[PDB]
Parts: structure tokens; C-alpha cells; sequence
């Protein structure tokens, strides 16, 4: 709690006869974006999306392009050489998704550092928390993992992740402090939606809360619940909070028996809520 | 800021 | 592609919605692979045209997530809809707009 992250996302997805390789990197301080390439926009250049990372200046702009189009590069080469791997053909579409970061305490101390490459959707390889070791999914990654043992890919990783990351994450939430140093507590309700003259739909909201992570739990005279719940995935609300529901059907005359709990790092207390008639 | 790239998978 | 999941789609307002008062309409659609997707947003069956979306991010499990949005004014009698077309679909899938979810 008060912990800050920066994470890089990046996806590369070929299509054969169709041109290069649809590339879109974003970056994340915590969870609000801050820059952005995508292959098929106007510019061709890493681009602001948060209003504190305009400040840099065009020597910052032009490393940044030049260091995400070789991440490009690679990637379509990589789309090569692992359609070779699994034998799979020239002609269908395929997907590199690759996400890295690093994570630093509420006092700026570096906590972990992490990478996770996957090829169409599962996992390829991850770096292991101790930054000095790999993990393959199978054994076409255990070939790229034999190449960057050999190349001691881990060693100048690790020197990121936990050097030029950490440095650089701690200069942007300075840069960005009255926006990024920013807790919002949901704003938490009940609704009740009958759907027979018998049954009915208990949701329990949260809105306008930050960072995105939260649980929210229902509970049936204390007794869980978590298979007959509904969830929804947390979604964005657009103005920099996210929002989030989980529902459980109920027998009309029985809404006073459950409960939903929500936690947030925000909240003094876990939040217990219940639908009272009287 | 990027990391640089790792070489080739 | 060896996998395929198919899109969760929300349809939602950026604030409790007032009617007359200007707010956001957002599809935020999730869970989807692979990654070519078609979303609109709709007013009364028809495709509004000034719509924006969010850079191609992606959770956990892999599975990709987009935001589409676009500024209304909601009204009693204004269906709002968001059209999504992936290759898990059998047809492009229509989810209205409600107050309520």
C-alpha cells in the first residue's frame, strides 16, 4: 500500500499479405498511462498520453522512439523464428505480447522487478523473480531460453529492472505527483433488481476508485458465496478511476441474510454491506 | 524509460 | 489463434447517468484473442461517428482489453448500443446500454 509500479506492454501481431506486423507499445506509471507507439497511427513516434510526461523534452522523445522501434524489430523477427519453433505456416496471423516492469515501495525502494513473454496467448518464457533465471512453457521456449543464458540476457535485464526502472519511475512520480501520488477510495452502493415475483439481483458496486486493484466478496450468513456469485472484470471509468460489480441471486424476503465486503488499499476499514427492508 | 532489447528469441 | 476467447463486453456510463446531462458512453470489452476486433458504439441502430478508443493492452491471463467512448447527452427514449464483431462470434454481438449495469 502506497507501492508504485511502472510496467512497458507490448504487442506485435503479423499479418501476412497484409503489410509489417501491427506493433502497439504502452507504458503505465501504477495504473494510468502515460506513453504510447502504435505502428499504424500518423507520427511513427512514442507519444504522451499523460500530461506530466510532456514536459521531456525532444532528446527524451527521440531515444524513446528509436528504443521501441527496435523492441519492434525484434518482435518481427521473433514472429519468424517461433512460427518456426512451433511449425506453424506463412500464412496465419500470429501474436507476441511481452510485459516488464519494475515495483518500488512507498518510500521509492526498489521490490521486485519482472518480464513475461507469451506467443498466441500462453505463455512463452518469464523471467523468475531473483532477475537471474528464466522459465520456458514448454520446449520451443526452452530454446530462446538456452540463447539468453548463453547471451546473459538476464544480467543486462536485471540492471534495468532494478537500476534505470526504479531511477526513472522515481523521477516520474516526482513529475507527476499531485496526479500519481493519489489514492481514491470507492464510492461503494447496493442496487435490487427482482426478476420474478420471488427472486432477485443483489449488485454491490464500487466507483470512482484508484489504483484498479480491489475484491469484492458476497457472503451468505457469513458463508461464502463465490460460485453463484457474478463478477464483472474492473473497467475504467474513463476520468482516470475505475469501477467494479458483483451480483448474487436471492430469494425475495431474504436480502437481509447477505452481505458484500469490499477491500481497497484506500479504505480505513474492509466495507461490510447489506440490503435492509427495516 | 525502455529497456534496450533483448537479441533475438 | 490455438487458443480463442471471446470478448466480454460492458456497456456503461462514465458517471451515474442523469438525463440532460452530458456524460460518457463506454464499451470496455475484455477477454478477447486474438487481438482483430471491430467495435461501435450505436444511437438508435445507427454507428455514431466520432468515437475514440484506448491504446491494446492486456491482462494476466494474456486476454486483450479496449475501451471505446464517446460523449452523450442520455435521454429517456436515446437506445444506446455497442456492436462488437470478433472471429468467436457467430454474428456481431449487440449489448444495449442499462442504467443498472
Amino acid at each position: 500500500s502506497g507501492s508504485h509500479s511502472m510496467r512497458y506492454f507490448f504487442t506485435s501481431v503479423s499479418r501476412p499479405g497484409r503489410g509489417e506486423p501491427r506493433f502497439i507499445a504502452v507504458g503505465y506509471v501504477d495504473d494510468t498511462q502515460f506513453v504510447r507507439f502504435d505502428s499504424d497511427a500518423a507520427s511513427q513516434r512514442m507519444e504522451p498520453r499523460a500530461p506530466w510526461i510532456e514536459q521531456e523534452g525532444p532528446e527524451y522523445w527521440d531515444q524513446e522512439t528509436r528504443n521501441v522501434k527496435a523492441q519492434s524489430q525484434t518482435d518481427r523477427v521473433d514472429l519468424g523464428t517461433l512460427r518456426g519453433y512451433y511449425n506453424q505456416s506463412e500464412a496465419g496471423s500470429h501474436t507476441i505480447q511481452i510485459m516488464y516492469g519494475c515495483d518500488v515501495g512507498s518510500d521509492g525502494r526498489f521490490l521486485r522487478g519482472y518480464r513475461q513473454d507469451a506467443y498466441d496467448g500462453k505463455d512463452y518464457i518469464a523471467l523468475n523473480e531473483d532477475l537471474r533465471s528464466w522459465t520456458a512453457a514448454d520446449m520451443a521456449a526452452q530454446i530462446t531460453k538456452r540463447k539468453w543464458e548463453a547471451a546473459h540476457e538476464a544480467e543486462q535485464l536485471r540492471a534495468y529492472l532494478d537500476g534505470t526502472c526504479v531511477e526513472w519511475l522515481r523521477r516520474y512520480l516526482e513529475n507527476g505527483k499531485e496526479t500519481l501520488q493519489r489514492t481514491d477510495p470507492p464510492k461503494t452502493h447496493m442496487t435490487h433488481h427482482p426478476i420474478s415475483d420471488h427472486e432477485a439481483t443483489l449488485r454491490c458496486w464500487a466507483l470512482g476508485f484508484y489504483p484498479a486493484e480491489i475484491t469484492l466478496t458476497w457472503q451468505r450468513d457469513g458463508e461464502d458465496q463465490t460460485q453463484d456469485t457474478e463478477l464483472v472484470e474492473t473497467r475504467p471509468a474513463g476520468d482516470g478511476t475505475f469501477q467494479k460489480w458483483a451480483a448474487v441471486v436471492v430469494p425475495s424476503g431474504e436480502e437481509q441474510r447477505y452481505t458484500c465486503h469490499v477491500q481497497h488499499e484506500g479504505l480505513p476499514k474492509p466495507l461490510t454491506l447489506r440490503w435492509e427492508l427495516s | 524509460t525502455t529497456a534496450p532489447s533483448l537479441s533475438g528469441k | 489463434e490455438a487458443i480463442q476467447r471471446t470478448p466480454k463486453i460492458q456497456v456503461y456510463s462514465r458517471h451515474p447517468a442523469e438525463n440532460g446531462k452530458s456524460n460518457f458512453l463506454n464499451c470496455y470489452v475484455s477477454g478477447f484473442h486474438p487481438s482483430d476486433i471491430e467495435v461501435d458504439l450505436l444511437k438508435n441502430g445507427e454507428r455514431i461517428e466520432k468515437v475514440e478508443h484506448s491504446d491494446l493492452s492486456f491482462s494476466k491471463d494474456w486476454s486483450f482489453y479496449l475501451l471505446y467512448y464517446t460523449e452523450f447527452t442520455p435521454t429517456e427514449k436515446d437506445e444506446y448500443a455497442c456492436r462488437v464483431n470478433h472471429v468467436t462470434l457467430s454474428q456481431p454481438k449487440i449489448v444495449k446500454w442499462d442504467r443498472d449495469m
